[PDB]
This record gives structure tokens, C-alpha cells and sequence, in this order.
């Protein structure tokens, strides 16, 4: 519960190029006068009234001591929304007339949250210190940065709350929620598709679902009076890392738009394995064999560290990679190799091990070992002695031969 | 097959080194026939293929020119960016523009691309549609709206439903000795013992052009995807593509496998073994 | 965000000792697009060493190729040096004659 948000409003004029200034969020008012913020202009210094409670209620819960959350105003002036399917929501051209008056779009981001509002101000000398602004629409998520195992289900989460603003005596409509239309598109690597639209409340042709991706949009009551929460979660069934990468949900009514972003990360840990396991050769000197460190089926294919130790120190040898490979799920297999220097008898015992760190791997990472064999002074088995029986008959009995 | 034409700009500041450098080039399925580059000695629109050289020289002033105020936007754009985003002057960062139009081989429109990036990460597009932008946060948002309200979207529908395409189907016509010529892919299975009781069968295509290929592992006609090593596609030097996929089989059973081979330049997919 | 280039080290033609060919290493897939690239013999880099220009991929990401003349022997062994700002040390390649 901060209280109160700091916020860059962000012109929208051509002339000023992004250009910020700062301003305020007051959620909590209280009896009395608000603090006074001389430093802020006046305008830009909001006391938000939400009748849905949608905004109030995110951050009355928010984690104490988290980092303040990053807020950014916009002056918003009502469209008609420009993708097709989305065509019903405003079958005549002409504007609603109770959308007049100036609109502020504001975007609140957090590693918590991530939320969207359509603000009101009230053009309203002596309450100039605050400006009186009403929520209509807020769009959130609690899920921001979701991580999905590959080949898990990814539950995207998105709530939104609607208050129609005051209708200037022109509220003759069908008591209920309106009809809203939900979006759901994917950004990735200068790729994007529309993976889902639906107009829940209203019929009509929307465009095929993608990847079986289904979404829970639907009004939460069909109370004649709001206002009223909503639910637009996205399930996608089986995530592969094509599907990584930037999730934008957009909530429409008609001349209204409300988008939230999230950040679907894929991931794999590796499987390691070195795969020279059955022990070494001999170590009289020189003849070191190659030791290859197989790591497999791991995803993201960046962040991998390959490390070679001898056992703990730095082990010693030439050591390179071989380029990815890549498998039909998208997850990629990398080979280390270590050429160690010539082994001798101060290594008997000692492991030559291979040591991953990734980030989906724990801080530890994952290691493999292998045991580095010597000559030493091993008696000869069963089978030498009655070896060496055979060879100084044959060759005695050669030596009578001749 | 699919053919593409595309325009890549990008401008890459250099603080302390000068103004940002801009580089803008074009391409015809991913080889490239005109360039320009704020570095190179003489900042003239180069042509860079054999089949563009035929035009005449008011289609290369007038280029140049475009190309020059592209580049005062681009590092205007860069300088209005980097404050949005409250980043030090004294770092390097990255504007890049694409735009252009994937035509089949019918000769019809079938996707156009506008979009923007910064900093390697999408920025503002262009939809599938031709008629909505995608738009992530809100400096790009308040560009959204913008060309929403200035209907920008329908000028950009009418550029790559028309000029695009034509001059797509121009470059395929005076250009179709090399753009639309299929070199089939010249194949050999090898054989690598990896364990006294595994080996590796890699199965190569060589100096095929276009570089769209498919090589796959079968074991009695079943597909082994899970189990199939691959390396990404690669240029041999030559205007040809290399590529080739590794399986790993027990030893013995070197025979069951197949290797699959399609490719456009093949009247027939090719079945490969060791 | 940044990405860390993929590097392959191969071959024009298959390999024959004695027989003229050219090396190539194709670093692909890296942002920003400031790279260091170097084709080493015998763990030395290689003088006589070209390059294409600059390329753009539609994923926002760069790729070049550097090759060079050589003639493929059982004794000499070759490689691939890359540097870039996202990796901390530059990581070496090695030609496998197959692969
Ligand atoms: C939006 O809908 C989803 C799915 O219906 C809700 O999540 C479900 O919540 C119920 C009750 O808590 C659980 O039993 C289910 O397991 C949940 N489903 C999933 C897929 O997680 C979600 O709570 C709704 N959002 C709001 C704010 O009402
Ligand atoms: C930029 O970041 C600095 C450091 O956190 C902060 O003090 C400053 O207010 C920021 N400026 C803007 C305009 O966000």
C-alpha cells in the first residue's frame, strides 16, 4: 500500500520527442487535505476514485519493502479499434457521445504486476493543488514474467474491472455487462501472430485459435449494474521455446482499449554426461586420451559455462566446443572437449570432471567425473601366469626344435 | 518457390566516435542488390547485383537522397529513444527498421512487413492484417496512436499490395538466371564409430540453392526427431548452401536407417544409406 | 536484449589433402552487431582472411562470413576465434573435418 505513485507523464506532442514529466498517484486520499506537492504541476497530479476497486485493490496488497513500482501517464483520446474482428463492438460510426472529455492512460509495471488504467480528470482554482480523476477501465496481470518448463502448460493470468463512465443522460442501453472483446498476440524475434480473439457476450466469426490456445474471457456476474470484473486468462497447452517471448493482452470496448504485457521464458536444464566413464589407460607418461563432456537437450542455448576441474582446481589441458545442434523439440546439445596435459604418477586417483553452470540448472550447475587410471605394480591374474606357462613351454620346446 | 523483398535500415551510435552510423540495404531472397553505408568513402546508393545494374542513374541520386534524410530521422529517432528509455549517452545503442513484401509463387501478395526495433527488441509493428499495429510500451504506444489516427496503415497496404510486389516480380523477371534457378543438393552418408557399441550416421546436402531444405532420419519408415542431431544451414561461399543431420545407431544396425531427402531442385526426395 | 553469436567453422568442399579450398567460419545470430572474428592455423591467426559484408535477419540479429584459401592437411588443424561483448573470453571452434 504506497499511497501514493510516482509517475512520468510522456508527452504525445511531435515536436516534444518522449519528453517526461513528473506527477503522482494518489490512491488513498483520507479525510482532509491531500499532501501538498508544490513540486508537481497540477494537473498532473491525480486523485484516483475507483468505483470498480480493481486499481485500489492491487496495490493495497502490495509486498511491503518491493521496489516502487513504474508508473507512466499518456494523454489518451478515444479509437475505434483497427483489427477486423473486432468490428461489432461498433457497428455505427458515430462516436459515443459519453466518451467526451480529456482520457489518461496510465501503465503501472512491477515484477509483481503489471496493469493498465483508463483515467478521467475533472477539469474542476482553490482545489487546483489535486485533480479528481475516476478509473473506467484497469487491465491486470499477476504474472508478468512467467517461466515455463518445456513441453508445461503456461496459465497466463488477466483480470480486468469496468465502471462505464457517467453517460451525460444518455444511458439508455441493455441493462448488463456490455459486450468486450479480448486479444491475446505473441511478439518474439520480429515475429507476431494473433493467437486469440474472442467477443464474449456478442456473436460472431472470430479468427481460428492458434497453438490450442484457449482463454477463460467471460464476464465474472451478469449483474444489470456495474461495475464489473471480468476474466481473460490464457492457457496455452504446450509451450516450445518458438513460443517464447512477448505476450500482449488487450481487453476492447467500444472506443476503449486496455493492453498488459508479459514475458513467456521456455527452459530445459541439461543433461551432462562425460562420456569417457570407464575409468582411463594407463599414465606412465604422455598419451593422455580426449575427454568429451556431452551436454543435452537443454534450453536457452546461450548461458551455458562448461568447466573442467581436477579433483577441486583448475584442470589443465586444450579445451574447446563444437557448434550447437540443434533437435526436432528446439532444445540444442553441446560437446566440450579437454585434451589434458601428459598424465603421470602424481595424478593416480585423481578426476578429471566436467562442471555446467546454466541458468536453469541450480547455482551449483551439474558435474560428471571420470577417474584417471595409472600403471602401477599389479600382479599378474590367473589367466597371465597360465599364459606365461604356455609361452616358456612353446618357446623351450622351439629351443629343443632347433 | 516463396520469393521476398525486404529493406533493412539501421543507424548504430557511436558516442565519441561520431554521429551514428547508418546502413540501409536491400534484399531479394536473402542476397542482397543495393546497399548504402554512412562509413564507406563515397555515401552513394551502390547497386550489388548483376541484375540491377541495368538501371539508370536518376534511380541512384534519387535513392541516395531518400537514403540521406533516413538517416537524419534514424538518428534523430536515436537521440529521442535513448532519452525515453533513461540510458547514458556514453553506451552504444540500436535503431533498425524493416520493411518489405513475401510474394508465393503465384506471384500474389501473401504477407508485408513494417516494423521497428530498438535495441535488438521488437518496437512498433505492423500485423499480419495490414491494418493494426503491436505496440509494447508506451513511447511506442503514443506512436501507435498516432499513425492509428493518421491512418497510416492504409498508405503502407497500398505501398506493399503495389509498388513491392511489382518490383518484386521486376527483380524475378530481369534477374531470373540466378533468383529463380534450383540447384538440387549433392548427398553422402558417412559412417563414425563413437563407442565399441554406438555409431554416428551424418547425412549431408551440399551446393543447393534455395537454402530451404528438409533432411530426415527414418528407421523403417518411422521418424526419429527426438533422437536427430542437426546443424543449422550454412553458406559455402559460392551463392550454394550446406547442411547436413547426424543420428546416433546402434552398431550392426547401420542398414534400417534412411536418410530424406527433399529439396526443390530434386524431381524426387531422395532416400539415402550408409 | 543481447545475443551471444553461434559459430560454425567448415568447408566449401569436402575435404582433400593437397586439394585447394577455401575455410569458412559463419558467426550468425548476434546483437549488437560489433564482433571480432579470427581464422587461426596451428593456434596462429591468419593474415590473408576476407570477409562478406554486414547482413540483417528479419530476428533483428546479424550474420558474417569469413573465409580464407588454404589447402587441408592430416598434420595442420584450424579454428575459429570470436569475440564479443556478450561472452567473456573469445571462444574458440575447431574444424572438424566432418562436421
Ligand atoms: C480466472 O479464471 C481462472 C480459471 O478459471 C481462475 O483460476 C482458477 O481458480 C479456481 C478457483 O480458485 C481454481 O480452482 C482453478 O484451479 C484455477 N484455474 C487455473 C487454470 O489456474 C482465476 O482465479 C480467475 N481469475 C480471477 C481473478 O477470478
Ligand atoms: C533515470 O534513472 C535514475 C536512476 O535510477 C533516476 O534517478 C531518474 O529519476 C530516472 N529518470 C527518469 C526520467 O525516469
Amino acid at each position: 500500500g504506497p499511497a501514493v505513485i510516482e509517475c512520468w507523464f510522456v508527452e504525445d506532442a511531435s515536436g516534444k520527442g518522449l519528453a517526461k514529466r513528473p506527477g503522482a498517484l494518489l490512491l488513498r486520499q483520507g479525510p482532509g487535505e491531500p499532501p501538498p506537492r508544490p513540486d508537481l504541476d497540477p494537473e498532473l497530479y491525480l486523485s484516483v476514485h475507483d468505483p470498480a476497486g480493481a486499481l485500489q485493490a492491487a496495490f493495497r496488497r502490495y509486498p511491503r519493502g518491493a521496489p516502487a513500482p513504474h508508473c507512466e501517464m499518456s494523454r489518451f483520446v478515444p479509437l475505434p479499434a483497427s483489427a477486423k474482428w473486432a468490428s461489432g463492438l461498433t457497428p455505427a460510426q458515430n462516436c459515443p457521445r459519453a466518451l467526451d472529455g480529456a482520457w489518461l492512460m496510465v501503465s503501472i509495471s512491477s515484477p509483481v504486476l503489471s496493469l493498465s488504467s483508463l483515467l478521467r480528470p475533472q477539469p474542476e482554482q482553490e482545489p487546483v493543488l489535486i485533480t479528481m480523476a475516476t478509473v473506467v477501465l484497469t487491465v491486470l496481470t499477476h504474472t508478468p514474467a512467467p517461466r515455463v518448463r518445456l513441453g508445461q502448460d503456461a496459465l497466463l493470468d488477466l483480470s480486468f474491472a469496468y465502471m462505464p463512465p457517467t453517460s451525460e443522460a444518455a444511458s439508455s442501453l441493455a441493462p448488463g455487462p456490455p459486450p468486450f472483446g479480448l486479444e491475446w498476440r505473441r511478439q518474439h524475434l520480429g515475429k507476431g501472430h494473433l493467437l486469440l480473439a474472442a467477443t464474449p457476450g456478442l456473436n460472431g466469426q472470430m479468427p481460428a485459435a492458434q497453438e490450442g490456445a484457449v482463454a477463460f474471457a467471460a464476464w465474472d456476474d451478469d449483474e444489470p449494474w456495474g461495475p464489473w470484473t471480468g476474466n481473460g486468462t490464457f492457457w496455452l497447452p504446450r509451450v516450445q521455446p518458438f513460443q517464447e517471448g512477448t505476450y500482449l493482452a488487450t481487453i476492447h470496448l467500444p472506443y476503449l482499449q486496455g493492453q498488459v504485457t508479459l514475458e513467456l521464458a521456455v527452459y530445459k536444464p541439461p543433461k551432462v554426461s562425460l562420456m569417457p566413464a570407464t575409468l582411463a589407460r594407463a599414465a606412465p607418461g604422455e598419451a593422455p586420451p580426449e575427454l568429451l563432456c556431452l551436454v543435452s537437450h537443454f534450453y536457452p542455448s546461450g548461458g551455458l559455462e562448461v568447466e573442467w576441474e581436477l579433483r577441486s582446481q583448475k584442470a589443465e589441458g586444450q579445451r574447446w566446443l563444437s557448434a550447437l545442434r540443434h533437435h526436432s523439440d528446439g532444445s540444442v546439445s553441446l560437446s566440450g572437449h579437454l585434451q589434458p596435459p601428459p598424465v603421470t604418477t602424481e595424478q593416480h586417483g585423481a578426476r578429471y570432471a566436467c562442471r555446467i553452470h546454466h541458468p536453469s540448472l541450480p547455482a551449483s550447475g551439474r558435474s560428471a567425473e571420470v577417474t584417471l587410471e595409472v600403471a602401477g605394480l599389479s600382479g599378474p591374474s590367473l589367466e597371465d601366469s597360465v599364459g606365461l606357462f604356455l609361452s616358456a613351454f612353446l618357446l623351450l620346446g622351439l629351443f629343443k626344435a632347433l | 518457390g516463396s520469393h521476398s523483398m525486404r529493406y533493412f535500415y539501421t543507424s548504430v551510435s557511436r558516442p565519441g566516435r561520431g554521429e551514428p552510423r547508418f546502413i540501409s540495404v536491400g534484399y531479394v531472397d536473402d542476397t542482397q542488390f543495393v546497399r548504402f553505408d554512412s562509413d564507406a568513402a563515397s555515401p552513394r546508393e551502390e547497386p550489388r547485383a548483376p541484375w540491377i545494374e541495368q538501371e539508370g542513374p536518376e534511380y541512384w541520386d534519387r535513392n541516395t537522397q531518400i537514403y540521406k534524410a533516413q538517416a537524419q530521422t534514424d538518428r534523430e529517432s536515436l537521440r529521442n529513444l535513448r532519452g525515453y528509455y533513461n540510458q547514458s549517452e556514453a553506451g552504444s545503442h540500436t535503431l533498425q527498421s524493416m520493411y518489405g513484401c513475401d510474394v508465393g509463387p503465384d506471384g500474389r501478395l501473401l504477407r508485408g512487413h513494417d516494423q521497428y526495433a530498438y535495441d535488438g527488441k521488437d518496437y512498433i509493428a505492423l500485423n499480419e492484417d495490414l491494418r493494426s499495429w503491436t505496440a509494447a510500451d508506451t513511447a511506442a504506444q503514443i506512436t501507435q496512436r498516432k499513425w492509428e489516427a493518421a491512418r497510416e496503415a492504409e498508405q503502407r497496404r497500398a505501398y506493399l499490395e503495389g509498388e513491392c510486389v511489382e518490383w518484386l516480380r521486376r527483380y524475378l523477371e530481369n534477374g531470373k538466371d540466378k533468383l529463380e534457378r534450383a540447384d538440387p543438393p549433392k548427398t553422402h552418408v558417412t559412417h563414425h564409430p563413437i563407442s565399441d557399441h554406438e555409431a554416428t550416421l551424418r547425412c549431408w546436402a551440399l551446393g543447393f540453392y534455395p537454402a530451404e531444405i528438409t533432411l530426415t532420419w527414418q528407421r523403417d519408415g518411422e521418424d526419429q526427431t527426438q533422437d536427430t542431431e542437426l546443424v543449422e544451414t550454412r553458406p559455402a561461399g559460392d551463392r550454394t548452401f550446406q547442411k547436413w543431420a547426424a543420428v546416433v545407431v546402434p552398431s550392426g544396425e547401420e542398414q534400417r536407417y534412411t536418410c530424406h531427402v527433399q529439396h526443390e531442385g530434386l524431381p524426387k526426395p531422395l532416400t539415402l544409406r550408409w | 536484449i543481447q545475443r551471444t553469436p553461434k559459430i560454425q567453422v567448415y568447408s566449401r568442399h569436402p575435404a582433400e589433402n593437397g586439394k585447394s579450398n577455401f575455410l569458412n567460419c559463419y558467426v550468425s545470430g548476434f546483437h549488437p552487431s560489433d564482433i571480432e572474428v579470427d581464422l587461426l592455423k596451428n593456434g596462429e591467426r591468419i593474415e590473408k582472411v576476407e570477409h562478406s559484408d554486414l547482413s540483417f535477419s528479419k530476428d533483428w540479429s546479424f550474420y558474417l562470413l569469413y573465409y580464407t584459401e588454404f589447402t587441408p592437411t592430416e598434420k595442420d588443424e584450424y579454428a575459429c576465434r570470436v569475440n564479443h561483448v556478450t561472452l567473456s573470453q573469445p571462444k574458440i571452434v575447431k574444424w572438424d573435418r566432418d562436421m
